[PDB]
């Protein structure tokens, strides 16, 4: 314990304190908008589910950001990805958020499919979503069924991870219990299972 | 300590050596921010010299300032302006080292020695943004600025 | 009789509200909504929209292209990519974008940057059916 | 007293919010303000060696910044602007400069003859 | 197949270019939310 | 000297250049390697007790890494390795040791022999 | 202080007690990285002993280095590898606690005495992470590693 | 440090002037939280005097918390309850202001010397909301409470 040292360490910590308090109040407003811009995006995103969630569906046969330093967020979609990579067939790695490339590349470096970047910097809006769905058809992957997880927001002080399923193949989509409905054209569903995907993804992001 | 402390009054130019610099391999470990001359006056060394020294002194000081933001709270969280003043700074900071001729025994590189005006020029450049492309180590332990453009390819391919 | 919900990523226009019938641009002409209609699922093709109130009010709205879904029970919703109403449409200000679209049809002997274009034609064009 | 007061206060606020200089390139346009004023006022307090200024000269160059007029000039240029601006008045308006001194205060009238010289000179400076 | 399919163009893109006209069809009193919204702030890392 | 004469100013920079990029991000083409090396190198000066080594053998192992014949091995093994590759090149080549021990240098001769005795081992274990 | 300071010279084995530890209810309050013996030596204790020792002594002193970042940024900023090094270490930390047959009065708990074998064993296991599935407490204040795994159940 | 430490043994109360407070134009600039007295025992002054004071204290800390919310979260982010205790607190802050007679020769403002009983009830009221109706800045710089009442009316 030298005076000189205490003083050093003091200065170091006194900054970490200011940088933190500052950065807190950045995220603070950043959150207070991404919440106003959410009130809508929920009502909406939710109704996109009104369907699926009134006719469950079996099948015979990752969302976050790049900026870390938010603690709990990025682990909780791994406590449901390395823990659902051993439960599950064979789906490949499709998640947004470079921070998943980090916390999932030394341990699952193969099944990689398509990762994204610049998530979180600017408040994602619809286009952001679609441009991921638009790239899950373009980059033709053999779709079967869906695993997309994200962190539902409960409170500023708490949220809750969530697993939602979207049926990636219209084949599995037009299953049995879905006959209660008319005009089941393989082409007005090709145009609704497609717009519900970039309608879940959008809800998951926001 | 009252010994070196009282010695300072009796000087016209003081070169102060830093353990923390030496420990980083940057010999001669001169603290570019504790070293001082009486003739560092633009009306003595010229506005080019002066303005250039002080510019180096500044950027090194600014880098020292970002130093406990970055190394504990994510580097790329810096400005564009700042990853830039870090980049250049670390270059400047290393280009400040010199293989000494009496230190070949330690260093491993043949001695060196730079004429004042090639020093001013060297830094003026680095400062000006002219080498933001060459990687760090190229300035570590070379003589005249060009000898870094040398190590710039030697380290390349 | 049904609870009607219609909004867009940006804003919510009518939340689970008492609606007798509504009116939508479909990828097959128009398609009203029976106060107790058969279950069906169809997309959207650029065009206007009107709702039949619980007090009998009918204010007009507009859709770009989204999802409409009539669920088994008494619940139907509309999911628009965009939805302009009230005034924000500034008269024929975009009936000009109608030109920098038809015109373009020609300036592309391609098919990629062609199929896309024509859409903007009927898109923009349909718009003229406002003011 | 009638410029220094303000300056003090402003630098004081600038100080309270300095942290967000860095991790604040996107924050309430309200405090984005204080940062700007702050760094500018700060530039005004820089001074070369062996170059003591007359009080009326001082009041002038501070007046410039402390009243806004310098807010839309790149900090870099400030020490150069004050350098030329000072010179301009010292040879030209030795008039109501030398008057700011002997009268002691900044006259309802001198306020205006200043705003005229500052804003119109900057205008042409950064042009 | 319809008048935008055929080539290999997902409904997405359809729905998309649509908006690109509704937003173009506005003024200055109402537009402060349509510029803010929309955008492809994502990247495409296959690097 | 030939295996470790500028490696003392290297493990005072690979030091500082793994304390700067401690965190999991990205770093250019130059400083990706220095770390990719050092970790293995340190596993080298890890030494038992009451068991000196003769200078010849020291040059043996130091050579292994410094010339980059370990630059592709998981550190958690770099000890079961050395403990073999050094009793393997005492049982086989008292030859090479003989020279370096005596003239106290590694002529392109001595060096050449090494350049294979090594290689003749990495491929015989992992590859 | 000269007194304790000088005395160290004179010992063959030392056990150093830290208030820091005791204040975390870790009795006996032994500093694992400051207590030493001039016979911790494989030739004397057999390099299974010497190996589990320096293996505990390592993970501990690895935990101890993270001690600073965990205090300022929190557990989350910890790399995945490191999140573990903690959890394991923290168990070791806890499994060195041992309810003495004296303070049966302060611990209330029944006074255990653990034989070299099961000492060396239990840690080895903890170290090889057989137990990353058990709560921390499970190892606090027990005898052999059984009472540990055993405890872990009574909770569940 | 010994000097202060020895002195404090003999101290019965503190009065802390704040450049801080003085800036917010409160005179005298006593920090009403930092300043304290050893005879704030209900035992020694009132149970009324005590309870009231503890009230003015509590509300004042409570406020200084919402002040961190209101600052980065929302100005209406408080219930009609908090929106209230911010109302009341901002008013008490002001009633702890006061003109001195030794500053009449200079403010013009007449100086108030406020007997104890009056001061105790003054805050007693403002607390149980007997002025939520009245404005705010009519609480700033007055004698007894009935000057703040007769100061809002005089805002015609």
């Amino acid at each position: 314990a030298t005076l000189k040292d205490i003083t050093r360490r003091l200065k170091s910590i006194k900054n970490i304190q200011k940088i933190t308090k500052s950065m807190k109040m950045v995220a603070a407003a950043k959150y207070a908008r991404a919440e106003r811009e959410l009130k809508p995006a929920r009502v909406y995103g939710v109704g996109s589910l009104a369907l699926y969630e009134k006719a469950d569906i079996k099948t015979p046969e990752g969302v976050s950001s790049d900026r870390g330093l938010c603690g709990a967020i990025h682990s909780s979609v791994a406590k449901q990805m390395k823990s659902e990579a051993a439960n599950l067939k064979e789906v490949k790695i499709i998640g947004v958020g470079d921070k998943i490339r980090s916390i999932l590349h030394r341990t699952h470096s193969d099944q990689f499919l398509v990762t994204f970047k610049e998530v979180g910097r600017r408040p994602p809006t619809f286009g952001d979503a679609s441009v991921i769905a638009l790239e899950l058809l373009n980059s033709g992957y053999e779709f079967d069924e869906g695993s997309i997880i994200f962190n539902r927001f409960r409170s500023v002080i708490s949220y809750k991870t969530e697993e939602k399923p979207i049926f990636s193949l219209d084949t599995i989509s037009s299953a049995e219990s879905m006959s209660i409905y008319d005009d089941i054209d393989a082409d007005v569903l090709r145009n609704y299972q497609e717009y519900s995907l970039a309608n879940i993804i959008y809800y998951s992001l926001k | 300590d009252p010994a070196p402390a009282t010695t300072f009054a009796h000087l016209d130019a003081t070169t102060v050596l830093s353990r923390a610099i030496a420990e980083l391999g940057i010999y001669p470990a001169v603290d570019p921010l504790d070293s001082t001359s009486r003739i560092m006056d633009p009306n003595i060394v010229g506005s080019e010299h002066y303005d250039v020294a002080r510019g180096v002194q500044k950027i090194l000081q600014d880098y020292k300032s970002l130093q406990d933001i970055i190394a504990i709270l994510g580097m790329d969280e810096l400005s564009e302006e700042d990853k830039l003043t870090v980049s250049r700074a670390r270059k400047i900071q290393r280009f400040l080292s010199q293989p000494f001729q009496v230190a070949e025994v330690f260093t491993g590189h043949l001695g060196k020695l730079v004429p004042l005006k090639e020093t001013i020029k060297g830094f003026q450049q680095i400062l000006a943004g002219e080498y933001d492309h060459l990687p760090e180590q190229a300035f570590y332990m070379v003589g005249p600025i060009e000898e870094a453009v040398a190590k710039a390819d030697k380290l390349a391919e | 009789q049904m609870s009607f919900t219609f909004a867009s990523p940006t804003q919510v226009f009518f939340n689970s509200a008492n609606v007798r019938q509504v009116d939508v641009p479909t990828q097959t002409g128009a398609f009203g909504i029976l106060a107790a209609h058969v279950p069906t699922l169809q997309v959207l093709r650029p065009g206007l929209v009107v709702v039949h109130a619980e007090d009998g009010t009918t204010s007009k709205y507009f859709v770009s292209s989204g999802s409409v879904t009539v669920n088994a029970d008494s619940s139907v919703q509309l999911l628009a990519e965009e939805a302009v109403t009230l005034d924000m449409l500034d008269l024929g200000a975009a009936k000009a974008n109608l030109e920098k679209a038809q015109s373009e049809l020609l300036g592309a002997a391609d098919e990629a940057t062609r199929a896309e274009i024509q859409i903007r034609i009927e898109a923009n064009e349909a718009l003229v059916k406002a003011l | 007293k009638q410029v220094a007061g303000t300056m003090k206060l402003e630098l004081a606020q600038y100080r309270e919010v300095a942290a967000f200089a860095q991790f604040g390139s996107d924050l309430d346009a309200a405090t984005q303000q204080l940062l700007s004023r702050g760094v500018r006022l700060t530039e005004l307090l820089k001074q070369g060696q062996y170059s003591p200024m007359a009080i009326e000269e001082q009041v002038a160059v501070i007046y410039a910044g402390v009243r806004g007029y310098l807010d839309k000039l790149e900090p870099s240029k400030i020490t150069k602007f004050e350098n030329a601006f000072l010179s301009h008045v010292i040879s030209q308006h030795q008039a109501l400069l030398g008057k700011i001194r002997t009268d002691g205060k900044i006259s309802e009238e001198s306020d205006a003859k200043l705003k005229e010289i500052v804003t119109n000179f900057l205008a042409g400076f950064e042009a | 197949v319809a008048y935008w399919r055929q080539a290999g163009l997902s409904y997405i893109r359809y729905s998309q270019i649509c908006a690109k006209a509704v937003r173009d069809a506005l003024k200055t009193e109402f537009k402060a939310n349509a510029m803010k919204t929309s955008g492809s702030t994502i990247k495409i890392v296959k690097v």
